[PDB]
């Protein structure tokens, strides 16, 4: 239904999500938050079943900072992904599966920057860019159409205007309200929210 | 225990004391004696009562000397030093 | 000998709770007294290090609103049964809309006083006073780890409760009054505490029936201490 | 009774055992730990550093939370078992309620656990005594103590191991908290402290510091050299 | 059925009808849908009788567990949040309850939004039933911040009356209680029929 | 409900029990087990108690697969439980594998399992040592084990009555490269080296491994062979 | 009646099964891990050195564990037996959790703790088993550990046995290297370790056991090597002793 | 002695003594008399106190309408088998509902104290429970013992020194049949009389009455409808 | 298959009087098309007072009743003393919503006197929700009662018609004459009327017949 986007680069991640949070008719809440700070080079996206939704993100996030104190460090994207999947596998064939949506931003040191997406059916995934959502299709046709895999983050930046401004354009829904971050060699940093007058 | 206090009457009017202390709370601090045991007391705080000169014995020179022989004389002078109760 | 909760003796039982009454005296004590005007009560901390904060040390409780609580002795067996009891009172509202009497309070409480049991865990150490304001008013009740409760008219519990009960048993009578039984119960206190009385070695708790809610006396207790 | 398991009490009313297992805790090393105005600060001594392993593995200090720092005594298995544990569970805490973990709820959580862990049967209780301090509601610095009973206690300042009878005895000759709260008085209490040390070594002293809305504060032995320094400076000024 | 509730700069005000109906009966029309948690909590009977009923009982039980045992008056999040997961266990059984949960916190004015599909959620106004997106809509025409006492009074009462006046599952008496720091604050609960004499003019 | 233990480390940091076990198996009797160049050959003397007993009724010599066979050092009784334990084992890897199992996988999982009987207490530990052999791809194999969890590995190993006497009987009469008739030959040398002197058809009885596989030998061809085999 | 103790504190303030533990670690063989940044190695002794056996097993002490972590082993054989399946079974569990090896400490700490549920509870006699563990991660290299049967571990870089490794403790005291990570430098060190401390004559091969562990290209390969070069370690250690009798 | 510790053993004697050591604990009890009429079932015990100021403690209860039991002993086992005697009532009244008759619920009380006293890990029952009930067939007191050997009597009473009170018993059995309840209780407090010391009378807050009839529910006193009953009194012959 | 649960008939009123309660119900029980008996009061004196109306499917009405009678005992025998009115609506709630996922096909109705011996109706639902209010009917015949009763007892829609308090025997006649008239019309309704009077001073009980076809 609603949409965010994942996009990575060669040093950076660039993501950006709804603030929505409607219901059925009414927009109940234009100031929504789906980012997930998971430690801190590692981010969450999420779109499912938002019952599943706020006790996947308790599972998993107070899980990964039980693993953060334990050790004292932080998890490799990778097999972090993996253990979500794991975990995804886990519930699926169960009296009580989850129906979500995700897709991970992780940073290394060492393996610089990492994209991975997942399934509601629990499929592992390494991206230059995902998202989710009816609007993925009109999107990552353009994104597909001016990607560049050694670019800079303003280009991506600029991109995503475009990408949103055509999401403006033919799209059903109202969607005013995008929040983004970016992912570097420090962590997390938040960007700007991001709407659009529209006439 | 009235016993006891009539014991603490008997070595309390033999010595020079002050008249104006108890004893029922060092009945209460005397589970298990003698009552040569509480003249061996009644002489401990004797002893404080040499220690800093005094005739006239307070309650506290009886609270030193039960303090002594009950506690800090049972084996050493460390029964306690654990609350856990109070 | 009768080295367990399942071997009597030839005369009586297995005197091990017996043995918790035993370990009973080794604590403070606590002073419990049911006037018609209200139950009061008041106990003795014995602080021992400066570092030792005051109020981290309790002794009662507010289990409902006009009902609270005296321990002994061990302290955290009796916190179970402070939160089981403010759990079942709490079912008794829920199921009820209405307090559980401090009766049934002690009863409930006294079904598990001996529900000890390591197979088919090990017995309590705690002797408990109670105060509590019923439709009968005002209510001072007293168990024991045997749960072999009776209701008393001022009971004297912990270390040095011989002669509280004794010349408790010299000053009680039935038509006394509220701060008479106050100002008589810390005169008792003072008479069987070792140090001197202050603000820090005692709390009271006072539940009344105009005055249910604050079984408790704040500073006023300080005025009370130079009262006497 | 004899001496035998925890299901007895003696004929005076007693459980041995437990002071027995208080015996290892009062055989163990020596840790203290006073609550600053705004950094509360600590340190065990007697490191004993044997010139042929890591000592990373070794470090009796850790945190459950950002709030919270963790010390211990007795044996060290133990504390391990109950380090995990109560990650565990504040981590859960944290699941439940979206609270910064309180120091009280935890205290409550592992005494508990030692008391309903030394009631069960033939289960050995755990011989140590942890120290617990947190800064979270609005940073109001706390500190408990534990025992092998399993009594949290609301200290303003603490000292265990070999001889804390001596250390807490300096300490109540060090009580100065009208000084407010300069934390300058805290280094130099903390340095007071490990002046007070059994040995005093000078390398075998660790310290861990916080300013309750920072992290857990490792220090160096090189300014905590100089803090020995202007220690034994201001112990010239006396004379 | 249509209730709501919206936090401002001078505390929270929570405003409710009272029609229950069976189907296409009537049941009565005086049914306090507040449910009346704490002299410092307030919850809302938002589809489910006895769910609401039962569970923020059971909630309010919860409550008092927690504040003696921990000596210290509970956040509305986490009252909020143990009621999201005691409901969770139950998803997909059946059970219909999308109440509203209105409170003071230590950080300030305290409102949750929590439904039977896990939809725990905050913000600042809200409105749950069937007439409820009237209610958002002269509502959210009205609402400010800054509004006083009286204003958000007459506002949230005409705000009813518009939703019980288009509504047909709607009506009975209009309850209002405001929560303040302190405590909350029964203000007044009025007919349908004297608001229809006293706003049509 | 008992049984958290029964065996306490010695003053000395021994175990008792399990050395009375060694007592009980050393107290016992002696037989014969020799690993050969081509095949493993074992063998016992087993003379009846009286002059009734049918000796076609209980065999020592036990294949537990077609390629290996095995026998003890102890009593019967255990002896039958831990083999019925063992062939289901094999059992256990032929249903996941389909394949004849390695001996030293049973050295591995029925050592282990000797090793949880010696752990626990409310039962005794099995008083037997074992003598396993199979001719497992190629090369033949001759295990010897304990009562006590453990395991080794002979060119050719004996035990009971006089085991220093036979064990160096072995040690001088054998070596490394024999035959399948030399094992039998110095097997018989060795097994006359300590027996009575009334060893006939029924008393000797041998089971040999050949890499073609375990073949229990009867009574026929050992009064073929043991008639003055030398 | 009869329980012995089974999970008893002295009357004092020790333990009764730890100590009887300890007293059956030091009666036994005797191995040891180097200082070496380039991989690392192990020393061990083959008790039982009779000769009718068939020692094809390739390992007696060494238990190469998952793929880039070995470890040595001194007790109780077969309960330390049901400790390597258990460990192989929780590391190799872990890399069914992530697909990523072991960071080597965690697995250590889990180990100590289930020998440390049989020291409180169990009614049952814990494993007076102590054992080494070597290997490589990235975040700290090659790592050298040491089990105890009292749950506690040491993070080493030279280990101990017991009385037969006392004065070889005593000598990694006394020859202690820093920077060097030449392994034969610790091969020709350990060699006169095993040579003083083992009472083997002219430390022959078939007494002792060496087995390293080398980064190699992104494998971390584990060496477990032959007796030649063994025999040519003994024929250069006992030319350092020619060189030792050269002061003569 | 070695032997005389436990419940399975069996004494050379044959005689496993803690069943008689469980008796001796019911032997440290108040007295207590239990009787009838052909028609009307009465039970009286004695009320103890700890202190004055604690009132005195109660062994008299309520369990159903036409059942009472006085009690002596222990009290945990006591409310032990007050719930599950209450349960019991409950129980059978609610599935079959009918009142119970009395054999065959006492028999489910024997048979409940079996397991304890024959099973290692269960000690025997501290019990005094003396039994007034109404069948079809009238009144009925029954006695029991920690030795689960109830007995049916007209009359029997138990506690400390109640052998006096038994004579009295047997030299007034003819009159208890025949009487009706007024005097009839006053025959029995002319029981508890005689277990009490003779330099001290039976007051009121001391004693407890319980009675129960064809046509009367079981009903208990205290020093209210007690005191219509204390007066109409001889002294003690002095 | 089988069917769980069947319609038995039934029609309670409860009225909380100023210091009295009445409860009347019909004793016509039948199924279908087939009568079972004349003869079922619904009405279940509790306590002295407090006094239970229930309806429904019967078995449970039973069953339930049987559940009631059994806590009461379980409070008194507890507790000493009886139980409050609302306290019996809090327990019995919690039995309905006890089998919140297999209901009861039953209405119920609790009349009885307050702590102050005054009237006190609490409504329930075969959820388990519930309140006190001054007339409830259930049953067959519920939409056929409470508009007039809102004529009557709550004189709505009336205009400059004064709201006298009603009587006793007042409220007897309007008890008469609505099961008479809600009798004209049932189907599930009539041949008797069972009455149940709840005073400060014990509880009367009055049958007057209907008519019997």
């Amino acid at each position: 239904m609603e949409y965010l986007i994942g996009i990575q680069g060669p040093d950076y991640v660039l993501v950006a999500s709804d603030r929505v949070a409607a219901s059925n008719i009414v927009q109940m809440k234009d100031d929504h938050d789906k980012m997930f700070k998971m430690s801190e080079k590692i981010l969450l996206l999420c779109v499912g079943e938002a019952g599943d939704t706020v006790q996947f993100a308790e599972y998993i996030q107070k899980n990964v900072q039980l693993y953060k104190m334990r050790n004292g460090y932080e998890l490799s994207p990778t097999a972090a992904a993996n253990f979500t999947r794991r975990n995804l596998a886990d519930c699926l064939r169960s009296r009580t599966p989850y129906h979500v949506n995700l897709l991970l931003a992780g940073y290394d040191e060492h393996e610089g920057p990492a994209l991975y997406y997942m399934d509601y059916l629990a499929a592992l995934a390494k991206a230059p860019f995902a998202a989710h959502g009816y609007g993925a299709f009109l999107t990552l046709s353009i994104l597909d159409r001016y990607y560049t895999p050694t670019i800079s983050r303003e280009r991506a930046v600029e991109l995503l205007r475009k990408c949103l401004e055509e999401l403006q354009k033919r799209f059903i829904l109202n969607l005013p309200t995008f929040s983004v971050r970016i992912i570097d060699k420090n962590g997390i940093h938040d960007l700007d929210n991001i709407s659009f007058p529209k006439q | 225990l009235e016993g006891r206090t009539h014991i603490f009457k008997i070595h309390a009017r033999s010595m020079s004391v002050e008249r104006d202390i108890r004893f029922e709370l060092l009945a209460r601090l005397c589970p298990n004696s003698t009552g040569a045991e509480i003249r061996s007391v009644c002489t401990e705080a004797g002893m404080f009562a040499i220690r800093a000169r005094r005739k006239i014995a307070t309650e506290k020179d009886f609270l030193e000397a039960v303090n002594k022989v009950i506690k800090s004389y049972a084996k050493f002078s460390a029964t306690p030093r654990y609350m856990t109760y109070n | 000998y009768d080295r367990g909760v399942n071997t009597f003796s030839p005369e009586g039982r297995l005197f091990q709770v017996e043995y918790a009454i035993e370990a009973i005296k080794l604590g403070s004590t606590a002073i419990g007294i049911q006037t018609s005007e209200g139950v009061c009560l008041a106990v003795e901390k014995r602080i021992t290090s400066p570092l030792m904060e005051p109020s981290s040390i309790e002794k009662i409780v507010e289990i409902d609103a006009h009902i609270g609580c005296a321990m002994s002795g061990l302290i955290a067996d009796a916190k179970t049964l402070i939160d089981k009891a403010r759990v079942e009172t709490q079912n008794h509202w829920f199921t009820y809309n209405e307090t559980m009497t401090v009766e049934s309070v002690t009863q409930a409480v006294s079904n598990l006083a001996l529900q000890f049991g390591e197979e088919d865990s090990r017995p309590f150490g705690v002797a408990l006073l109670f105060g509590g304001v019923d439709e009968k008013g005002p209510q001072l009740f007293h168990m024991d780890p045997s749960g072999t409760f009776v209701q008393c008219d001022a009971r004297a519990i912990g270390s040095a409760s011989e002669g509280a009960q004794s010349s408790l048993q010299e000053v009680y009578h039935k038509s006394m009054t509220l701060k008479e039984a106050i100002k008589s119960s810390l005169i008792i206190l003072k008479q069987v505490m070792e140090e001197k009385l202050n603000a820090t070695n005692i709390e009271l708790a006072t539940v009344q029936p105009g005055q249910n809610f604050h079984m408790f006396t704040k500073e006023e207790l300080e005025e009370v201490i130079k009262d006497i | 009774s004899y001496d035998r398991a925890i299901t007895v009490f003696s004929p005076d009313g007693h459980l041995f055992q437990v002071e027995y297992a208080q015996e290892a805790v009062k055989k163990g090393s020596t840790a203290v730990g006073v609550r600053g105005r705004d950094i509360v600060v600590l340190g065990v001594e007697k490191k004993s550093v044997a010139k042929l392993q890591d000592e990373r593995t070794v470090r009796k200090i850790c945190a459950l939370d950002d709030n919270v720092c963790m010390a211990f005594a007795g044996l060290t298995a133990d504390a391990r078992i109950v380090i995990n544990r109560a990650r565990v569970e504040c981590q859960s805490h944290r699941l439940t309620v979206e609270d910064p973990v309180t120091v009280e709820y935890i205290t409550r959580y592992i005494a508990s656990l030692k008391q309903r862990y030394t009631q069960s049967n033939g289960r050995r209780p755990f011989g140590i005594s942890a120290l617990i301090v947190g800064f979270d509601f609005d940073g109001t610095p706390r500190l408990y103590q534990t025992d092998p009973s399993g009594t949290y206690h609301a200290w303003k300042a603490n000292a265990i191991g070999r001889g804390a009878k001596s250390v807490r005895e300096f300490l109540e000759k060090n009580y100065t908290d009208e000084a407010i709260e300069t934390d300058d008085l805290t280094i130099k209490l903390v340095i007071k402290a490990l002046l007070e040390v059994v040995q005093s070594g000078g390398k075998n002293i660790e310290l861990a510091v916080m300013r309750r809305d920072q992290s857990l504060k490792i220090l160096n032995p090189e300014e905590i050299e100089k803090y020995v320094a202007e220690i034994e400076k201001e112990k010239e000024e006396n004379e | 059925t249509t209730t709501l509730a919206f936090k401002f700069r001078h505390g929270v005000i929570v405003a409710a009808d009272s029609r229950a109906t069976a189907g296409a009966y009537i049941a009565s029309q005086t049914v306090k849908k507040v449910i009346e948690i704490n002299p410092y909590l307030l919850g809302t009977m938002a589809g489910g009788a006895a769910d609401c009923s039962f569970w923020e009982r059971l909630l309010a039980r919860q409550c008092r567990i927690y504040e003696l045992r921990n000596k210290e008056r509970i956040s509305v999040a986490a009252a909020s949040k143990l009621l999201a997961n005691m409901v969770y266990q139950y998803k997909g059984m059946g059970l219909s309850m999308g109440t509203m949960i209105c409170g003071w916190d230590k950080r300030g004015p305290g409102l949750y939004y929590v439904d039977s599909e896990g939809n725990r959620i905050s913000g600042a106004t809200f409105s749950v039933g069937s007439g409820s997106v009237y209610a958002y809509g002269v509502m959210d025409r009205g609402y400010s911040y800054d509004l006083e006492v009286e204003q958000a009074y007459d506002l949230a009462r005409r705000a009813i009356y518009q939703a019980t006046y288009r509504d047909a599952y709607s009506g009975g008496a209009v309850n209002l209680y405001h929560v303040r720091e302190d405590g909350w604050i029964r203000v007044s609960s009025d007919n349908v029929a004297d608001l229809h004499e006293k706003y049509s003019g | 409900g008992y049984s958290f233990s029964l065996t306490t480390f010695s003053p000395s940091g021994k175990l008792v029990q399990i050395e009375y076990a060694l007592a009980a198996v050393a107290g016992g009797a002696p037989s014969v087990g020799i690993k050969a160049a081509n095949g493993v050959v074992l063998a016992t003397e087993k003379k009846q108690k009286s002059i009734l007993y049918d000796e076609r009724s209980v065999h020592k010599v036990e294949p537990i697969t077609k390629h290996i066979g095995l026998v003890y050092s102890g009593m019967g009784p255990d002896y039958r439980v831990l083999v019925h334990r063992a062939r289901k084992l094999a059992q256990q890897y032929y249903l996941v594998y389909q394949e004849p199992i390695p001996t030293a996988q049973l050295v591995q999982r029925v050592a282990s399992v000797m090793q949880e009987y010696t752990q626990s207490g409310g039962v005794r530990p099995f008083g037997v040592s074992l003598l396993i052999c199979g001719w497992n791809e190629g090369r033949p194999y001759l295990f010897q084990s304990d009562p006590s969890g453990a395991y080794f590995a002979w060119k050719a190993t004996a035990m009971g009555k006089n085991y220093v006497n036979g064990k160096t009987f072995l040690e001088k009469r054998y070596n490394e490269d024999l035959e399948l008739e030399d094992a039998i030959h110095t097997a018989i040398l060795t097994l006359k080296e300590s027996f009575e002197g009334q060893m006939t058809e029924d008393n000797i009885e041998v089971g040999i491994c050949n890499e073609a596989g375990f073949r229990r030998l009867t009574p026929t061809e050992v009064k073929d062979y043991l008639a003055a085999i030398a | 009646r009869y329980d012995s103790r089974t999970t008893i504190f002295s009357p004092e303030g020790r333990l009764y099964q730890v100590e009887y533990a300890m007293e059956a670690i030091g009666h036994a063989g005797t191995c040891l891990g180097i200082l070496a940044n380039d991989g690392v190695l192990l020393a061990a002794e083959r008790r039982n050195i009779h000769k009718l056996l068939d020692e094809v097993f390739f390992s007696e002490k060494i238990y190469k564990l998952n793929e880039d972590m070995a470890c040595s082993v001194a007790g109780i054989t077969s309960d330390a037996n049901v400790l390597t399946n258990e460990l192989r079974l929780i590391a190799q569990r872990y890399l069914l959790q992530y697909q990523e090896p072991i960071p080597c400490e965690q697995l250590v700490t889990a180990l100590c703790d289930i020998k440390q549920a049989y020291t409180q509870f169990g009614g049952k006699r814990p494993f007076g088993v102590s054992l080494l563990y070597i290997g490589w991660d990235k975040h700290y290299g090659f790592q050298l550990y040491q089990s105890d049967p009292s749950g506690n571990y040491g993070g080493w870089k030279a280990t101990c046995i017991g009385n037969n490794s006392a004065a070889a403790v005593s000598m990694l005291k006394q020859d202690y290297k820093e920077g060097e990570m030449t392994l034969k430098s610790a091969l020709a060190l350990a060699i006169k370790v095993l040579n003083k401390t083992m009472d083997v004559s002219k430390l022959s091969a078939e007494k002792v056991e060496i087995a390293t562990l080398t980064r190699e290209n992104g494998k971390t390969v584990i060496r477990v090597l032959k007796q030649k070069e063994v025999e040519q370690l003994i024929k250069k250690h006992e030319e350092e002793e020619a060189k030792a009798e050269r002061e003569k | 002695n070695q032997y005389d510790n436990d419940v399975t053993v069996w004494s050379p004697q044959g005689r496993i003594h803690q069943i008689e050591y469980a008796m001796e604990a019911v032997k440290q009890g108040s007295a207590t008399v239990g009787l009838k009429s052909k028609t009307h079932a009465v039970l009286v015990a004695l009320k103890r106190a700890q202190s004055e100021l604690a009132a005195h403690q109660k062994k008299i209860l309520h369990v159903d309408n036409h059942i009472g039991i006085s009690i002596a002993g222990l009290t945990a086992d006591a409310r032990l088998l007050c719930n599950f005697m209450r349960q019991e009532c409950l129980d059978s009244r609610f599935v079959f509902d009918r009142p119970l008759p009395v054999s065959r619920l006492v028999s489910l009380i024997g048979s409940k104290t079996q397991i304890p006293t024959q099973r290692y890990g269960r000690r025997p029952y501290g019990v005094g429970l003396l039994i007034a009930g109404y069948d079809d067939m009238g009144p009925h007191i029954f006695q029991t013992c920690p030795s689960a050997n109830y007995f049916d009597c007209r009359a029997m009473s138990i506690g400390a020194r109640s052998q006096s009170a038994r004579t009295y018993l047997e030299r007034h059995m003819s009159e208890f049949m025949e009487c009706n309840l007024n005097e009839l209780v006053k025959h029995g407090l002319r029981a508890l009389r005689e277990t009490l010391p003779a330099e001290q009378d039976l007051t009121t807050k001391n004693v407890s009455i319980g009675i129960v009839g064809k046509d009367l529910e079981f009903t208990i006193y205290d020093d209210d409808d007690v005191s219509p009953f204390l007066e109409g009194l001889e002294e003690r012959p002095q | 298959r089988f069917s769980p649960y069947v319609f038995n008939g039934g029609t309670i009123l409860a009225i909380a009087g100023e210091d009295f309660a009445i409860v009347a119900s019909d004793t016509r029980l039948s199924e279908g098309f087939s009568i079972h008996t004349r003869d079922s009061p619904k009405c279940y004196k509790l306590t002295d007072k407090t006094v239970i109306g229930c309806s429904g499917f019967h078995g449970d009405c039973l069953t339930l009743t049987k559940i009631i009678e059994a806590r009461l005992k379980m409070y008194k025998h507890s507790n000493n003393k009886a139980m409050t009115t609302g306290a019996i609506a809090a327990m019995l709630s919690t039995i309905l919503y006890s089998r919140r996922f297999f209901p009861y096909y039953v209405y119920n109705i609790i009349g009885g006197l307050d702590e102050e011996g005054k009237g006190a109706v609490y409504s329930f639902d075969p959820v388990g929700s519930y309140q006190r209010d001054s007339f409830k009917a259930g049953g067959s015949a519920s939409a056929m009662l409470q508009p007039l009763l809102d004529n009557q007892v709550g004189f709505k829609n009336m205009q400059n018609v004064e709201h006298v308090p009603l009587s006793l025997d007042r409220a007897m006649r309007l008890v008469k004459d609505v099961f008479i008239s809600a009798a004209e019309r049932d189907v599930y309704t009539g041949d008797a009327l069972r009455i149940c009077i709840v005073t400060k001073e014990g509880i009367r009980e009055e049958t007057v017949s209907l008519r019997k076809d």
